[PDB]
Protein backbone atom coordinates (compact mmCIF):
# COMPACT_ATOMS: atom_id res chain seq x y z
CA UNK A 1 0.00 0.00 0.00
CA UNK A 2 3.15 2.26 -0.29
CA UNK A 3 2.84 3.39 3.47
CA UNK A 4 6.13 2.84 5.20
CA UNK A 5 5.02 4.09 8.81
CA UNK A 6 2.19 1.77 9.55
CA UNK A 7 4.72 -1.25 7.90
CA UNK A 8 7.17 -0.13 10.64
CA UNK A 9 4.66 -0.15 13.36
CA UNK A 10 3.43 -3.70 12.43
CA UNK A 11 7.39 -4.85 12.15
CA UNK A 12 8.30 -3.47 15.59
CA UNK A 13 4.68 -4.93 17.00
CA UNK A 14 6.05 -8.32 15.50
CA UNK A 15 9.40 -7.90 17.52
CA UNK A 16 7.57 -7.13 20.70
CA UNK A 17 6.22 -10.39 20.32
CA UNK A 18 9.54 -12.46 19.76
CA UNK A 19 12.55 -11.21 19.74
CA UNK A 20 14.55 -14.43 18.60
CA UNK A 21 13.40 -14.84 15.98
CA UNK A 22 15.77 -14.06 12.90
CA UNK A 23 13.66 -13.73 9.56
CA UNK A 24 11.70 -11.15 11.17
CA UNK A 25 14.59 -8.85 12.09
CA UNK A 26 16.40 -9.79 8.04
CA UNK A 27 12.63 -8.72 6.62
CA UNK A 28 12.65 -5.24 8.51
CA UNK A 29 16.16 -4.51 7.30
CA UNK A 30 15.23 -5.36 3.57
CA UNK A 31 11.71 -3.23 3.82
CA UNK A 32 14.18 -0.23 4.98
CA UNK A 33 16.82 -1.24 2.24
CA UNK A 34 14.63 -1.90 -0.73
CA UNK A 35 12.84 1.21 -0.47
CA UNK A 36 16.19 3.16 -0.21
CA UNK A 37 15.99 4.11 3.65
CA UNK A 38 19.57 3.01 4.65
CA UNK A 39 19.78 5.50 7.78
CA UNK A 40 16.59 3.34 8.99
CA UNK A 41 18.43 0.58 8.51
CA UNK A 42 21.54 1.18 10.06
CA UNK A 43 19.59 2.03 13.10
CA UNK A 44 18.03 -1.22 12.72
CA UNK A 45 21.02 -3.13 12.06
CA UNK A 46 22.64 -1.15 14.99
CA UNK A 47 19.56 -2.46 17.02
CA UNK A 48 19.83 -5.77 15.91
CA UNK A 49 23.26 -6.57 16.93
CA UNK A 50 23.54 -5.15 20.04
CA UNK A 51 20.00 -7.04 20.68
CA UNK A 52 21.54 -10.25 19.98
CA UNK A 53 25.72 -10.05 19.48
CA UNK A 54 25.92 -13.84 19.54
CA UNK A 55 24.23 -13.84 16.03
CA UNK A 56 26.56 -13.92 13.25
CA UNK A 57 24.29 -13.80 10.48
CA UNK A 58 22.96 -10.31 11.81
CA UNK A 59 26.81 -8.89 12.05
CA UNK A 60 27.09 -10.13 8.36
CA UNK A 61 24.41 -8.59 7.08
CA UNK A 62 25.43 -5.46 8.32
CA UNK A 63 29.10 -5.82 6.64
CA UNK A 64 26.91 -6.58 3.74
CA UNK A 65 25.46 -3.18 3.81
CA UNK A 66 28.53 -0.76 4.28
CA UNK A 67 30.27 -3.07 1.30
CA UNK A 68 27.61 -2.61 -1.35
CA UNK A 69 27.60 1.34 -0.28
CA UNK A 70 31.68 0.97 -0.26
CA UNK A 71 32.35 2.53 3.02
CA UNK A 72 35.56 0.94 4.27
CA UNK A 73 36.18 2.62 7.64
CA UNK A 74 32.58 1.48 8.51
CA UNK A 75 33.26 -2.12 7.70
CA UNK A 76 36.79 -1.75 9.57
CA UNK B 1 29.83 -10.08 51.81
CA UNK B 2 26.11 -10.61 53.28
CA UNK B 3 24.17 -7.27 53.86
CA UNK B 4 24.48 -5.62 57.30
CA UNK B 5 22.52 -5.29 59.80
CA UNK B 6 21.45 -1.65 59.11
CA UNK B 7 20.59 -2.13 55.88
CA UNK B 8 18.07 -4.92 56.35
CA UNK B 9 16.45 -2.60 59.42
CA UNK B 10 16.05 0.30 56.15
CA UNK B 11 14.58 -1.95 53.69
CA UNK B 12 12.36 -3.07 55.84
CA UNK B 13 10.82 -0.15 57.41
CA UNK B 14 10.50 1.51 54.02
CA UNK B 15 9.03 -1.17 52.51
CA UNK B 16 6.57 -1.81 55.24
CA UNK B 17 5.82 1.41 54.87
CA UNK B 18 5.10 1.12 51.71
CA UNK B 19 2.77 -2.01 51.89
CA UNK B 20 0.91 -0.54 54.84
CA UNK B 21 0.26 2.41 52.70
CA UNK B 22 -1.15 0.31 49.59
CA UNK B 23 -3.13 -1.97 52.25
CA UNK B 24 -4.99 1.08 53.67
CA UNK B 25 -5.96 2.42 50.29
CA UNK B 26 -7.64 -1.41 49.14
CA UNK B 27 -9.08 -1.13 52.22
CA UNK B 28 -10.61 2.30 51.75
CA UNK B 29 -11.73 2.39 48.17
CA UNK B 30 -13.56 -1.15 49.23
CA UNK B 31 -17.53 -1.09 49.48
CA UNK B 32 -17.91 -2.37 53.42
CA UNK B 33 -18.50 -0.60 55.64
CA UNK B 34 -16.40 -3.39 58.11
CA UNK B 35 -13.21 -3.06 56.56
CA UNK B 36 -12.22 0.88 57.70
CA UNK B 37 -12.20 -0.73 61.36
CA UNK B 38 -8.65 -2.84 59.74
CA UNK B 39 -6.99 0.22 58.37
CA UNK B 40 -4.15 1.34 60.78
CA UNK B 41 -2.73 4.92 60.52
CA UNK B 42 -2.89 19.56 53.00
CA UNK B 43 -1.15 22.12 51.35
CA UNK B 44 0.50 21.99 47.93
CA UNK B 45 1.80 25.04 46.08
CA UNK B 46 1.19 25.61 42.70
CA UNK B 47 3.52 27.51 40.49
CA UNK B 48 6.67 29.82 41.41
CA UNK B 49 3.94 30.98 43.98
CA UNK B 50 0.26 30.47 44.48
CA UNK B 51 -0.32 28.81 48.15
CA UNK B 52 -3.66 26.84 47.58
CA UNK B 53 -5.69 24.68 50.46
CA UNK B 54 -6.70 21.25 49.01
CA UNK B 55 -9.54 20.59 51.01
CA UNK B 56 -12.16 17.54 50.16
CA UNK B 57 -15.72 17.20 50.01
CA UNK B 58 -18.41 15.49 52.39
CA UNK B 59 -20.24 13.32 49.44
CA UNK B 60 -23.71 12.06 49.71
CA UNK B 61 -23.96 8.16 51.51
CA UNK B 62 -26.78 7.41 48.74
CA UNK B 63 -25.15 8.90 45.18
CA UNK B 64 -22.12 6.40 43.92
CA UNK B 65 -18.61 7.69 44.96
CA UNK B 66 -15.87 7.71 42.55
CA UNK B 67 -18.03 8.13 39.69
CA UNK B 68 -15.39 8.15 37.29
CA UNK B 69 -15.37 4.32 38.23
CA UNK B 70 -15.77 1.60 35.87
CA UNK B 71 -14.79 -1.39 34.41
CA UNK B 72 -12.72 -0.99 31.16
CA UNK B 73 -10.63 -2.59 29.06
CA UNK B 74 -6.85 -1.08 28.60
CA UNK B 75 -3.90 -1.84 26.68
CA UNK B 76 -0.76 -0.50 27.72
CA UNK B 77 1.82 0.80 25.63
CA UNK B 78 5.43 -1.49 26.32
CA UNK B 79 7.76 1.46 26.01
CA UNK B 80 11.39 0.77 26.80
CA UNK B 81 15.08 2.28 24.92
CA UNK B 82 17.00 -0.35 27.35
CA UNK B 83 18.17 -2.78 24.38
CA UNK B 84 19.28 -5.02 26.90
CA UNK B 85 21.87 -7.27 25.09
CA UNK B 86 21.12 -11.60 24.98
CA UNK B 87 24.44 -12.48 26.03
CA UNK B 88 25.03 -16.04 25.31
CA UNK B 89 28.18 -18.17 24.48
CA UNK B 90 29.66 -18.52 20.63
CA UNK B 91 19.53 -36.25 12.12
CA UNK B 92 19.70 -38.31 15.21
CA UNK B 93 17.20 -35.41 16.52
CA UNK C 1 -28.70 -20.58 71.31
CA UNK C 2 -26.70 -21.33 74.86
CA UNK C 3 -24.27 -23.86 73.58
CA UNK C 4 -22.79 -21.57 71.25
CA UNK C 5 -22.44 -17.49 72.14
CA UNK C 6 -21.45 -15.14 69.39
CA UNK C 7 -20.07 -12.57 71.54
CA UNK C 8 -19.95 -8.90 70.43
CA UNK C 9 -17.44 -7.06 68.95
CA UNK C 10 -16.93 -4.13 71.34
CA UNK C 11 -13.94 -2.10 69.43
CA UNK C 12 -14.33 0.20 66.47
CA UNK C 13 -18.20 -0.06 65.63
CA UNK C 14 -19.47 2.26 63.45
CA UNK C 15 -23.28 2.29 63.28
CA UNK C 16 -25.16 2.98 60.29
CA UNK C 17 -27.32 6.33 61.21
CA UNK C 18 -24.83 7.46 63.67
CA UNK C 19 -22.65 8.27 60.79
CA UNK C 20 -26.04 8.77 58.17
CA UNK C 21 -26.77 11.36 60.64
CA UNK C 22 -23.15 13.27 60.50
CA UNK C 23 -23.64 14.06 56.98
CA UNK C 24 -25.60 17.45 55.39
CA UNK C 25 -27.88 15.45 53.63
CA UNK C 26 -29.87 13.41 56.03
CA UNK C 27 -32.66 15.14 58.05
CA UNK C 28 -34.51 14.79 60.72
CA UNK C 29 -38.58 15.22 62.20
CA UNK C 30 -40.92 13.57 63.93
CA UNK C 31 -44.22 12.13 62.02
CA UNK C 32 -46.55 9.22 63.04
CA UNK C 33 -45.86 5.59 62.51
CA UNK C 34 -48.38 4.97 59.70
CA UNK C 35 -47.48 7.73 58.13
CA UNK C 36 -43.53 6.49 58.39
CA UNK C 37 -44.80 3.04 57.06
CA UNK C 38 -46.43 4.46 53.94
CA UNK C 39 -43.97 6.97 52.74
CA UNK C 40 -41.29 3.36 53.00
CA UNK C 41 -44.04 1.49 50.60
CA UNK C 42 -44.04 4.03 48.25
CA UNK C 43 -39.99 4.73 48.12
CA UNK C 44 -39.59 0.93 48.17
CA UNK C 45 -41.97 0.71 45.44
CA UNK C 46 -40.39 3.69 43.28
CA UNK C 47 -36.70 2.69 44.06
CA UNK C 48 -37.32 -1.11 42.44
CA UNK C 49 -39.49 0.33 39.74
CA UNK D 1 -37.64 -48.94 -1.30
CA UNK D 2 -35.11 -50.76 -0.96
CA UNK D 3 -36.75 -53.65 1.13
CA UNK D 4 -34.55 -54.41 4.08
CA UNK D 5 -31.18 -56.87 4.46
CA UNK D 6 -31.90 -58.10 7.85
CA UNK D 7 -29.12 -61.01 7.28
CA UNK D 8 -25.77 -58.93 5.87
CA UNK D 9 -23.52 -62.00 5.40
CA UNK D 10 -22.42 -62.22 1.89
CA UNK D 11 -19.59 -63.29 -0.64
CA UNK D 12 -17.01 -59.99 -0.69
CA UNK D 13 -16.61 -59.38 -3.99
CA UNK D 14 -14.16 -56.82 -5.14
CA UNK D 15 -16.00 -53.82 -4.94
CA UNK D 16 -16.29 -54.18 -0.95
CA UNK D 17 -12.73 -55.27 -0.37
CA UNK D 18 -11.46 -51.87 -2.34
CA UNK D 19 -13.86 -49.75 -1.40
CA UNK D 20 -13.09 -51.42 2.62
CA UNK D 21 -9.39 -50.69 1.59
CA UNK D 22 -10.05 -46.32 0.78
CA UNK D 23 -12.15 -46.31 3.72
CA UNK D 24 -9.55 -47.94 6.24
CA UNK D 25 -6.98 -45.23 4.74
CA UNK D 26 -9.52 -42.52 5.51
CA UNK D 27 -11.15 -43.61 8.69
CA UNK D 28 -8.53 -45.43 10.59
CA UNK D 29 -8.87 -49.12 11.96
CA UNK D 30 -10.52 -48.37 15.22
CA UNK D 31 -13.89 -47.16 13.64
CA UNK D 32 -15.53 -49.94 12.07
CA UNK D 33 -19.63 -48.99 11.94
CA UNK D 34 -18.17 -45.89 10.19
CA UNK D 35 -16.33 -48.17 7.57
CA UNK D 36 -19.16 -50.24 7.34
CA UNK D 37 -21.66 -47.65 6.61
CA UNK D 38 -19.79 -47.15 3.85
CA UNK D 39 -20.66 -50.25 1.62
CA UNK D 40 -24.03 -51.86 1.89
CA UNK D 41 -24.55 -55.42 2.15
CA UNK D 42 -21.99 -56.33 4.86
CA UNK D 43 -22.10 -55.62 8.82
CA UNK D 44 -19.81 -53.78 10.93
CA UNK D 45 -18.02 -57.03 12.76
CA UNK D 46 -17.72 -58.69 9.51
CA UNK D 47 -15.55 -55.64 8.31
CA UNK D 48 -13.45 -56.17 11.31
CA UNK D 49 -12.84 -59.63 9.80
CA UNK D 50 -12.39 -59.24 6.72
CA UNK D 51 -9.60 -56.49 7.90
CA UNK D 52 -7.93 -58.80 10.66
CA UNK D 53 -8.19 -61.98 8.76
CA UNK D 54 -7.48 -61.36 5.02
CA UNK D 55 -7.20 -57.92 3.59
CA UNK D 56 -4.00 -56.82 6.24
CA UNK D 57 -0.62 -56.38 4.60
CA UNK D 58 0.71 -57.58 7.68
CA UNK D 59 -0.66 -60.88 7.29
CA UNK D 60 1.53 -63.73 6.14
CA UNK D 61 0.33 -65.05 2.92
CA UNK D 62 3.34 -67.20 1.66
CA UNK D 63 4.32 -71.29 1.16
CA UNK D 64 5.31 -72.52 4.37
CA UNK D 65 9.37 -73.32 5.31
CA UNK D 66 9.74 -77.01 6.53
CA UNK D 67 10.79 -75.75 9.37
CA UNK D 68 7.09 -73.83 9.93
CA UNK D 69 5.70 -77.26 8.56
CA UNK D 70 7.27 -79.39 10.87
CA UNK D 71 6.58 -77.04 13.33
CA UNK D 72 2.85 -77.16 12.47
CA UNK D 73 2.60 -80.87 13.02
CA UNK D 74 4.17 -80.53 16.34
CA UNK D 75 2.12 -77.70 17.58
CA UNK D 76 -1.40 -79.29 16.34
CA UNK D 77 -0.22 -82.68 18.54
CA UNK D 78 0.96 -80.61 22.13
CA UNK D 79 -2.27 -78.23 21.76
CA UNK D 80 -5.28 -80.19 20.79
CA UNK D 81 -7.47 -77.96 18.03
CA UNK D 82 -6.38 -74.64 19.77
CA UNK D 83 -6.19 -73.00 16.70
CA UNK D 84 -6.11 -69.45 17.34
CA UNK D 85 -3.33 -69.77 20.19
CA UNK D 86 -1.31 -72.08 17.09
CA UNK D 87 -1.58 -69.54 14.49
CA UNK D 88 -0.84 -66.58 17.40
CA UNK D 89 2.86 -68.83 17.71
CA UNK D 90 3.07 -69.20 14.04
CA UNK D 91 2.01 -65.06 13.01
CA UNK D 92 -0.41 -66.67 10.45
CA UNK D 93 -4.00 -66.45 10.02
CA UNK D 94 -6.08 -69.65 11.35
CA UNK D 95 -7.18 -70.31 8.29
CA UNK D 96 -4.79 -70.69 6.57
CA UNK D 97 -2.95 -72.99 9.31
CA UNK D 98 -6.26 -75.01 9.00
CA UNK D 99 -6.08 -75.60 5.85
CA UNK D 100 -2.23 -76.33 5.19
CA UNK D 101 -2.31 -78.68 8.38
CA UNK D 102 -5.31 -80.81 6.11
CA UNK D 103 -3.19 -80.71 2.97
CA UNK D 104 -0.25 -82.15 5.43
CA UNK D 105 -2.87 -84.84 6.66
CA UNK D 106 -4.26 -85.41 3.58
CA UNK D 107 -0.47 -86.79 2.68
CA UNK D 108 -19.83 -76.19 0.19
CA UNK D 109 -23.18 -77.03 -1.56
CA UNK D 110 -25.97 -74.50 -3.31
CA UNK D 111 -28.29 -72.46 -0.62
CA UNK D 112 -25.52 -72.55 2.11
CA UNK D 113 -24.75 -69.82 4.28
CA UNK D 114 -20.65 -70.15 4.23
CA UNK D 115 -19.45 -68.98 7.52
CA UNK D 116 -15.84 -68.48 6.28
CA UNK D 117 -16.23 -66.00 3.63
CA UNK D 118 -14.22 -62.91 5.38
CA UNK D 119 -11.26 -65.95 5.22
CA UNK D 120 -11.95 -66.78 1.16
CA UNK D 121 -10.78 -65.21 -1.83
CA UNK D 122 -12.47 -62.55 -3.53
CA UNK D 123 -14.79 -62.64 -6.87
CA UNK D 124 -13.58 -60.73 -9.98
CA UNK D 125 -16.61 -58.91 -11.45
CA UNK D 126 -18.42 -58.77 -14.52
CA UNK D 127 -17.30 -56.42 -17.20
CA UNK D 128 -19.63 -53.09 -17.05
CA UNK D 129 -20.81 -53.46 -13.31
CA UNK D 130 -24.35 -54.03 -11.09
CA UNK D 131 -26.86 -50.57 -10.99
CA UNK D 132 -26.34 -50.97 -7.54
CA UNK D 133 -22.45 -50.90 -7.44
CA UNK D 134 -22.13 -47.89 -9.63
CA UNK D 135 -24.86 -46.30 -6.50
CA UNK D 136 -22.56 -48.29 -3.94
CA UNK D 137 -19.04 -46.30 -5.32
CA UNK D 138 -20.71 -42.43 -6.11
CA UNK D 139 -21.70 -42.49 -2.78
CA UNK D 140 -18.51 -43.90 -1.68
CA UNK D 141 -16.53 -41.51 -3.47
CA UNK D 142 -19.16 -38.69 -2.06
CA UNK D 143 -18.58 -39.87 1.38
CA UNK D 144 -14.34 -40.09 0.99
CA UNK D 145 -14.82 -36.96 -0.58
CA UNK D 146 -15.31 -34.44 2.38
CA UNK D 147 -13.20 -32.82 5.12
CA UNK D 148 -15.13 -30.04 6.96
CA UNK D 149 -17.86 -29.66 9.77
CA UNK D 150 -21.45 -27.70 9.52
CA UNK D 151 -19.43 -24.69 10.77
CA UNK D 152 -16.85 -24.50 8.09
CA UNK D 153 -19.33 -25.43 4.98
CA UNK D 154 -21.30 -22.16 6.19
CA UNK D 155 -18.55 -19.83 6.76
CA UNK D 156 -17.69 -21.21 2.84
CA UNK D 157 -20.77 -19.96 1.55
CA UNK D 158 -21.09 -16.82 4.05
CA UNK D 159 -17.32 -15.98 2.91
CA UNK D 160 -19.00 -16.09 -0.75
CA UNK D 161 -22.05 -14.52 -0.10
CA UNK D 162 -20.38 -11.10 1.48
CA UNK D 163 -18.23 -10.50 -1.45
CA UNK D 164 -20.51 -10.73 -4.15
CA UNK D 165 -22.38 -8.20 -1.64
CA UNK D 166 -19.33 -5.95 -1.65
CA UNK D 167 -19.27 -6.00 -5.75
CA UNK D 168 -23.05 -5.25 -5.78
CA UNK D 169 -22.50 -2.60 -3.47
CA UNK D 170 -19.62 -0.91 -5.53
CA UNK D 171 -22.24 -1.38 -8.96
CA UNK D 172 -24.36 0.94 -7.76
CA UNK D 173 -21.94 3.59 -6.73
CA UNK D 174 -20.62 3.71 -9.84
CA UNK D 175 -23.19 4.02 -11.55
CA UNK D 176 -24.25 6.92 -9.48
CA UNK D 177 -20.66 8.19 -9.96
CA UNK D 178 -21.90 8.16 -13.59
CA UNK D 179 -24.88 9.85 -13.27
CA UNK D 180 -22.89 12.57 -11.39
CA UNK D 181 -24.06 11.97 -7.45
CA UNK D 182 -20.98 10.51 -5.29
CA UNK D 183 -22.95 8.62 -2.60
CA UNK D 184 -19.72 7.75 -0.09
CA UNK D 185 -19.45 4.51 0.95
CA UNK D 186 -21.31 3.31 4.54
CA UNK D 187 -18.74 1.73 6.60
CA UNK D 188 -19.72 -1.89 8.57
CA UNK D 189 -21.55 -1.25 12.10
CA UNK D 190 -19.63 -2.07 15.33
CA UNK D 191 -21.60 -4.86 17.26
CA UNK D 192 -20.46 -3.32 20.17
CA UNK D 193 -18.75 0.27 22.24
CA UNK D 194 -14.99 -0.21 21.81
CA UNK D 195 -14.80 -1.50 18.35
CA UNK D 196 -12.25 0.01 16.32
CA UNK D 197 -11.96 1.11 12.87
CA UNK D 198 -8.58 0.72 11.35
CA UNK D 199 -8.43 3.91 8.83
CA UNK D 200 -8.54 6.37 11.53
CA UNK D 201 -5.42 5.91 13.14
CA UNK D 202 -2.62 3.77 13.41
CA UNK D 203 -4.04 0.92 16.23
CA UNK D 204 -1.20 0.33 18.00
CA UNK D 205 1.68 2.51 16.67
CA UNK D 206 5.20 1.46 18.01
CA UNK D 207 7.62 4.42 16.96
CA UNK D 208 11.14 2.47 16.31
CA UNK D 209 13.19 4.06 19.02
CA UNK D 210 16.14 6.11 16.95
CA UNK D 211 19.12 5.42 17.19
CA UNK D 212 22.84 7.56 16.50
CA UNK D 213 21.57 8.04 12.90
CA UNK D 214 19.81 11.04 10.88
CA UNK D 215 16.52 9.87 9.38
CA UNK D 216 15.30 13.35 8.02
CA UNK D 217 15.87 13.25 4.53
CA UNK D 218 14.52 9.43 3.85
CA UNK D 219 11.51 10.64 5.75
CA UNK D 220 11.04 13.43 3.12
CA UNK D 221 11.42 11.17 0.03
CA UNK D 222 9.03 8.55 1.76
CA UNK D 223 6.58 11.03 2.51
CA UNK D 224 7.09 12.20 -0.81
CA UNK D 225 6.14 9.22 -2.32
CA UNK D 226 3.49 8.20 -0.66
CA UNK D 227 1.69 11.38 -1.59
CA UNK D 228 2.16 10.93 -5.15
CA UNK D 229 0.95 7.23 -5.07
CA UNK D 230 -2.52 8.50 -3.08
CA UNK D 231 -2.62 11.53 -5.70
CA UNK D 232 -2.24 8.55 -8.77
CA UNK D 233 -5.17 6.44 -7.44
CA UNK D 234 -7.18 9.36 -6.92
CA UNK D 235 -6.80 10.63 -10.85
CA UNK D 236 -5.94 7.00 -12.54
CA UNK D 237 -7.25 4.76 -10.20
CA UNK D 238 -4.03 1.85 -9.90
CA UNK E 1 27.51 -33.62 3.99
CA UNK E 2 24.46 -33.56 5.95
CA UNK E 3 22.73 -30.81 7.86
CA UNK E 4 24.66 -27.61 7.81
CA UNK E 5 24.23 -24.74 10.90
CA UNK E 6 23.34 -21.32 10.68
CA UNK E 7 26.93 -20.01 11.68
CA UNK E 8 27.89 -21.79 8.78
CA UNK E 9 24.94 -21.04 6.19
CA UNK E 10 25.41 -17.59 7.58
CA UNK E 11 29.39 -17.38 6.05
CA UNK E 12 28.62 -19.01 2.77
CA UNK E 13 25.50 -16.42 2.22
CA UNK E 14 28.03 -14.14 2.91
CA UNK E 15 30.84 -14.98 0.34
CA UNK E 16 28.52 -15.87 -1.99
CA UNK E 17 27.16 -12.11 -1.91
CA UNK E 18 30.58 -10.92 -2.08
CA UNK E 19 31.57 -12.77 -4.96
CA UNK E 20 28.37 -11.28 -6.65
CA UNK E 21 29.34 -7.40 -5.36
CA UNK E 22 33.06 -8.02 -6.86
CA UNK E 23 31.73 -9.56 -10.06
CA UNK E 24 28.99 -6.43 -10.25
CA UNK E 25 32.06 -4.09 -9.46
CA UNK E 26 33.93 -5.59 -12.82
CA UNK E 27 30.64 -4.87 -14.68
CA UNK E 28 32.81 11.04 4.94
CA UNK E 29 30.94 11.46 9.04
CA UNK E 30 29.83 14.10 10.04
CA UNK E 31 28.90 14.75 13.82
CA UNK E 32 26.27 16.89 14.73
CA UNK E 33 26.94 17.87 18.51
CA UNK E 34 23.47 19.66 18.65
CA UNK E 35 21.60 16.59 18.60
CA UNK E 36 24.27 13.78 18.66
CA UNK E 37 23.11 12.65 14.78
CA UNK E 38 25.33 11.34 12.47
CA UNK E 39 24.89 11.96 8.98
CA UNK E 40 26.83 9.64 6.59
CA UNK E 41 27.41 11.08 2.73
CA UNK E 42 26.79 8.11 0.54
CA UNK E 43 26.36 8.73 -3.20
CA UNK E 44 22.69 8.25 -4.86
CA UNK E 45 24.36 5.45 -7.07
CA UNK E 46 25.28 2.34 -5.61
CA UNK E 47 22.12 2.77 -3.06
CA UNK E 48 20.16 2.47 -6.31
CA UNK E 49 22.38 -0.88 -7.10
CA UNK E 50 21.51 -2.41 -3.49
CA UNK E 51 18.06 -2.05 -3.76
CA UNK E 52 17.73 -2.89 -7.33
CA UNK E 53 20.36 -6.15 -5.98
CA UNK E 54 17.51 -7.06 -3.07
CA UNK E 55 14.66 -6.76 -5.59
CA UNK E 56 15.89 -8.57 -8.23
CA UNK E 57 17.45 -11.31 -5.89
CA UNK E 58 13.97 -11.75 -4.03
CA UNK E 59 12.23 -12.41 -7.36
CA UNK E 60 14.71 -14.35 -8.60
CA UNK E 61 14.30 -16.68 -5.63
CA UNK E 62 10.40 -16.03 -6.01
CA UNK E 63 10.31 -17.64 -9.36
CA UNK E 64 12.64 -20.33 -8.76
CA UNK E 65 10.29 -21.51 -5.64
CA UNK E 66 7.24 -20.78 -7.78
CA UNK E 67 8.55 -22.95 -10.94
CA UNK E 68 9.63 -25.78 -8.07
CA UNK E 69 5.67 -25.72 -6.77
CA UNK E 70 4.50 -26.84 -10.39
CA UNK E 71 7.02 -29.35 -11.18
CA UNK E 72 6.03 -31.09 -7.99
CA UNK E 73 2.73 -30.61 -8.43
CA UNK E 74 2.80 -32.71 -11.42
CA UNK E 75 4.31 -35.82 -10.25
CA UNK E 76 1.25 -38.21 -9.12
CA UNK E 77 3.64 -41.19 -8.13
CA UNK E 78 3.91 -41.24 -4.41
CA UNK E 79 0.57 -42.16 -2.77
CA UNK E 80 -3.42 -42.08 -2.86
CA UNK E 81 -4.60 -38.78 -1.54
CA UNK E 82 -8.32 -37.04 -1.73
CA UNK E 83 -6.83 -33.05 -1.49
CA UNK E 84 -3.91 -30.42 -2.75
CA UNK E 85 -2.60 -30.76 1.29
CA UNK E 86 -2.99 -34.47 1.41
CA UNK E 87 -0.45 -34.83 -1.30
CA UNK E 88 1.72 -32.80 0.64
CA UNK E 89 1.99 -34.54 3.93
CA UNK E 90 2.26 -38.15 2.30
CA UNK E 91 5.31 -36.45 0.13
CA UNK E 92 6.20 -35.52 4.06
CA UNK E 93 5.89 -39.25 5.17
CA UNK E 94 7.82 -40.66 1.77
CA UNK E 95 11.02 -38.07 2.80
CA UNK E 96 11.27 -38.60 6.35
CA UNK E 97 10.50 -42.91 6.23
CA UNK E 98 13.18 -43.00 3.13
CA UNK E 99 15.69 -41.37 5.30
CA UNK E 100 15.10 -43.18 8.12
CA UNK E 101 15.11 -46.25 7.35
Amino acid sequence: QHDMRRARSIFERALLVDSSFIPLWIRYIDAELKVKCINHARNLMNRAISTLPRVDKLWYKYLIVEESLNNVEIVR
Amino acid sequence: PLPTKAEIQECTARTKSYIQRLVNAKLANSNNRASSRYVTEANLLLNNSHHIEVVSKQMDPLLPRFVGKKARKVVAPTENDEVVPVLHMDNEW
Amino acid sequence: NELHPTLPTNHNKTKLLKSLKNTKYFQQTTIDWVEAGLQLCRQGHNMLN
Amino acid sequence: PPVPIYVKGGVWTNVEDQILKAAVQKYGTHQWSKVASLLQKKTARQSELRWNEYLNPKLNFTEFSKEEDAQLLDLARELPNQWRTIADMMARPAQVCVERYNRLLESLKAGDINPNAETQMARPDNGDLEDEEKEMLAEARARLLNTQGKKATRKIRERMLEESKRIAELQKRRELKQAGINVAIKKPKKKYGTDIDYNEDIVYEQAPMPGIYDTSTEDRQIKKKFEQFERKVNRKGL
Amino acid sequence: RGGISYDQLAKLSYEKTLRNLATQTQNKVQKDTKTGKITIADDDKLVNKLAVSLQSESKKRYEARKRQMQNAKTLYGVESFINDKNKQFNEKLSRESKGSE
